């Protein structure tokens, strides 16, 4: 102990959230790992496999009791679902979650699956998937949703916690205000076009080419909270609506089940 | 009883290997995927235009490839032809995904099997610079740079918080590189992380974000208008050009020469780790607008029994040809658990308990019935291998000039015969060689995009069948793709505007999938059964080298 310990649990994930983390330009994952944290367990990157890998997670939990951070990627089949739907080293994800968070300082649920249930939880939920906050109640939990979240939102939250020595201020769903405090639609560069009644009617008509609003093609920006419209993606390169596709709503609970992606809602 | 490695790390997703040992020799191996989501079941009833966004989230390491297979499946079902610019843009995004994904597989997932990080701390920084410089023109090679890299790793290791290096297999006799080569590879590992996050900007330009860019059925969502503030224009196209150049440089100067220099110390790995002899490609990457297999950069076909003189034809729709079996998988088929289903008739009914799944906490699988969440795909009853080795063999067999030159000059440098391709080494080498082929092709598709736009065609989306009311009330189609891990297909059946069935068969499904009703092993299992010995069952680096050479992805394999 001396760099704070971080344990990364990967459950029913697609590994998008870890890839996103490796995209972040500041602080980079390598600077974090060498200089700022001690990333003590992470399946994607671990030299050791099998019991040597499991022993590293357990020794981290032993030596940093009360102090380590847990980051969880993916939904977890709940304790009423078959323990065999998702296991590591012969234990269920649910068992590993509860045992690893028991002595954490805090838990970050990264990605909409961990935060809210996400894809494995979309109808009809064949594996009884659940979110971290539903399963873990006696711990501070920070939700950092998105599918995946923006890379510099992930490291932004981590840098906040490490540099300023506290949890970010959260909205009612446990999401950091700095990144999730404003809707896409209240920041979107097509918004004044929306308000003038200028809309694209396909992906490459005059309105699409000119950056008219994507509302008629299904955009869920009006009810979606994320930093894409201001911070943008991949070191400020672009974001989904700037590249010509409607926002899918991918940082909102149950966004997979909001009717079709290409259908407008019934009002605002 | 069996030796167990669970988790396999440095892959994507959740993989357990069990091995029945005979002395130091692997006698039987078993490959088990230990997480399922049932995305196929999630899709039923939904809009086919939305499918791509769901199945892209099968996997964020091979991000893009299920989006592409999905919109192609819909386009196949509905017979939508793409505009040329859409097809070029898709090729460019596919090439960018291969290059990103292979380079990170090699450094960040595979290389710690071959590279001893503790040994790098002993290297002389000057000798490390001489070696780097004797193999490559890559600029970043100064002795002070190697000494500064070594010092950062030395401070880390000496802090006593070894992080992802803790309990590693450092000093195992399977590690053979000199300290200098280890330090060089570690420096390149770190350069590859900076390079990859820059490369990812390419998908963000066309697709809005990476991971998980956007797609649409019928074209690409990003329009082209040179006179617009909100479309692809000369400014955005100039950024794309620079990204292709940094891709080319990193492949030519860092990834390929490192793969070749490291291979020279592991030539005996050219004699193990390929136990099937059969390879399958659907092919991909057309020169023009139409998805016509005659124009593919990667050809469609199958090789049987290591015979490169006959390419067997592949039919994606023949119900006796591609089938998935569940004789040793945790699934129930209404036709009987011994039957194979073609994916138009696929079924995904999860059944752990009744198929012999063992209740956690457990120490051993029961391998007499279901032992995996992977289905077992077979091609006309055969176990096959897909992925870079299958592609490079197909290219070689069909007379692709550049592939032939690269394969010949590689084997010649290593002094190895053609049959060393059929191995853990050859697979790892194939991955690097096909990266070189793809990175050279990128310039041709980019130039063809610019020329097409310059001549006045700025179309990017065929709207004609966008509305469900324009579709037949029954349609079915297959979307094929050569994903970085191998042949990928999505079979869709559409009824009355809705998904009636959707079945994915994914490259790591083929390779990692378990035994079938004849006891015929899958690629990983037959690979471990081919000429492997473990020095130490607690540090099974020999298993990892071969398993990692397939670049496993279990979120893809199981979905
Ligand atoms: S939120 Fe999306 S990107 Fe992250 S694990 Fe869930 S599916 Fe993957
Ligand atoms: S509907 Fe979408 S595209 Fe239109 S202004 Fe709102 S967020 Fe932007
Ligand atoms: S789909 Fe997701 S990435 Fe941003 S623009 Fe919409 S919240
Ligand atoms: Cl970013
Ligand atoms: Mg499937």
């Amino acid at each position: 102990a001396r760099r704070p310990s971080v344990i990364w649990l990967s459950f029913q994930e697609c590994t998008g959230c870890t890839e996103s983390l490796t995209r972040a330009h500041a602080p980079t994952l390598e600077d974090l790992i060498l200089d700022f944290i001690s990333l003590d367990y992470h399946h994607t990157l671990q030299a050791a496999s099998g019991e040597a890998a499991e022993a590293a997670r357990l020794q981290a939990m032993d030596e940093n009791r009360g102090q380590y951070l847990v980051i969880v990627d993916g939904s977890i089949p709940g304790p009423d679902a078959n323990p065999g739907f998702s296991t590591v080293a012969g234990h269920s994800n649910y068992s590993i979650l509860m045992e690893t968070v028991e002595h954490a300082a805090a838990v970050i649920a990264v990605g909409t699956c961990a935060a809210f249930g996400g894809l494995p939880q979309a109808r009809p939920n064949p594996t009884g998937a659940m979110s971290v906050m539903d399963l873990v109640r006696d711990k501070p939990v920070i939700n950092v949703p998105g599918c995946p979240p923006i890379p510099m939102v992930i490291t932004g939250v981590i840098a906040h916690y490490l540099v300023f020595g506290r949890l970010p201020e959260l909205d009612g769903y446990g999401r950091p205000l700095a990144f999730y405090g404003q809707s896409i639609h209240d920041r979107c560069y097509r918004r004044p076009f929306y308000d003038k009644g200028l809309f694209a009617e396909s992906f490459d008509d005059e309105g699409a080419k000119q950056g008219w609003c994507l509302y008629r093609l299904g955009c869920k920006g009006p009810t979606t909270y994320n930093a894409c419209a201001t911070m943008k993606w991949n070191d400020g390169t672009s974001w989904p609506v700037e590249a010509g596709h409607p926002c899918l709503g991918c940082s909102e609970p149950q966004f997979w089940d909001a009717g079709g992606f290409y259908e407008p809602v019934s009002v605002p | 009883e069996r030796i167990v490695v669970d988790p396999i790390t440095r892959i994507e997703g959740h993989l357990r290997i069990e091995a029945q040992m005979d002395g130091a020799t692997i006698a039987q191996a078993y490959s088990s995927g230990t997480m399922v989501r049932g995305i196929e079941t999630i899709l039923k009833g939904r809009d086919p235009r939305d499918a791509w966004a769901f199945v892209q989230r099968i996997c964020g390491v091979c991000t893009l490839v299920h989006g592409i297979a999905s919109v192609r499946a819909v386009e196949d079902a509905l017979r939508i032809e793409l505009p040329l610019n859409a097809q070029l843009i898709r090729n460019l995004m596919i090439g960018a995904q291969y290059i990103h994904d292979h380079v990170m597989h090699f450094y960040h997932l595979h290389a710690l099997d071959w590279v001893d990080v503790v040994s790098a701390l002993s290297a002389d920084p000057r000798a490390t610079s001489e070696l780097a410089q004797s193999i490559s023109a890559w600029p970043k090679s100064s002795p002070g740079y190697f000494a500064d890299t070594q010092k950062r790793i030395k401070t880390f290791v000496e802090s006593g918080q070894l992080g992802i290096f803790a309990n590693g297999y450092w000093g195992h006799p399977a590690y053979r590189l000199p300290p200098e080569a280890n330090l060089m590879a570690v420096a390149h590992y770190l350069e590859a992380l900076a390079w990859q996050r820059d490369t990812a900007k390419f998908h963000a330009i066309f697709g809005g974000k990476n991971p998980h860019p956007n797609f649409v059925v019928g074209g690409v969502p990003s329009p082209i208008d040179l006179d617009s503030d909100s479309a692809l224009n000369a400014k955005r196209l100039a950024e794309v050009r620079n990204l292709i150049q940094s891709m080319r440089t990193f492949v030519d100067q860092v990834y390929v020469p490192d793969t070749l220099a490291i291979a020279g110390f592991y030539k005996d790995w050219g004699e193990r780790g390929e136990g099937l002899g059969n390879f399958l490609c659907y092919g991909d990457l057309p020169t023009g607008a139409s998805l016509d297999p005659a124009t593919f950069l990667f050809p469609r076909g199958a090789i049987l029994d290591r015979d490169l003189s006959t390419i067997h034809e592949v039919d994606l729709e023949a119900t006796g040809e591609i089938q998935e079996f569940v004789n040793h998988s945790w699934y129930e088929y209404s036709v009987g658990n011994d039957r194979g289903l073609h994916p138009y008739e696929g079924q995904t009914n999860l059944e752990y308990d009744r198929r012999g799944g063992v209740a956690p906490p457990y120490k051993q699988l029961d391998v007499s019935d279901g032992y995996s969440w992977l289905k077992a795909p077979r091609w006309k009853g055969r176990s096959v291998e897909v992925g870079p080795l299958a592609r490079v063999l197909m290219l070689y067999a069909t007379g692709h000039d550049q592939a032939r030159e690269l394969v010949d000059s590689t084997l010649s440098r290593l002094d190895l015969p053609v049959d060393a391709l059929y191995s853990t080494l050859g697979r790892t080498a194939a991955r690097a060689l096909e990266s070189k082929i793809l990175v050279d092709a990128m310039q041709g598709w980019y130039d063809g995009l610019i020329a097409n736009v310059k001549s006045g065609d700025t179309k990017t989306f065929n709207e004609t069948l966008w509305e469900p009311s324009s579709w037949p009330s029954r349609a079915q189609g297959v979307g094929i793709m050569e994903a970085p891990r191998g042949a990928l297909g999505h079979w869709i059946v559409i009824e009355d505007g809705r998904i009636a069935n959707y079945q994915a068969v994914v490259p790591s499904t083929w390779n990692a999938g378990p035994r079938d009703g004849r006891g015929q092993a899958g690629a990983y299992e037959a690979a471990l059964q081919d000429n492997h010995q473990l020095v130490d069952v607690k540090q099974p680096i020999e298993i990892l080298r071969t398993i990692h050479s397939f670049d496993p992805c279990i979120a893809c394999a199981v979905h």
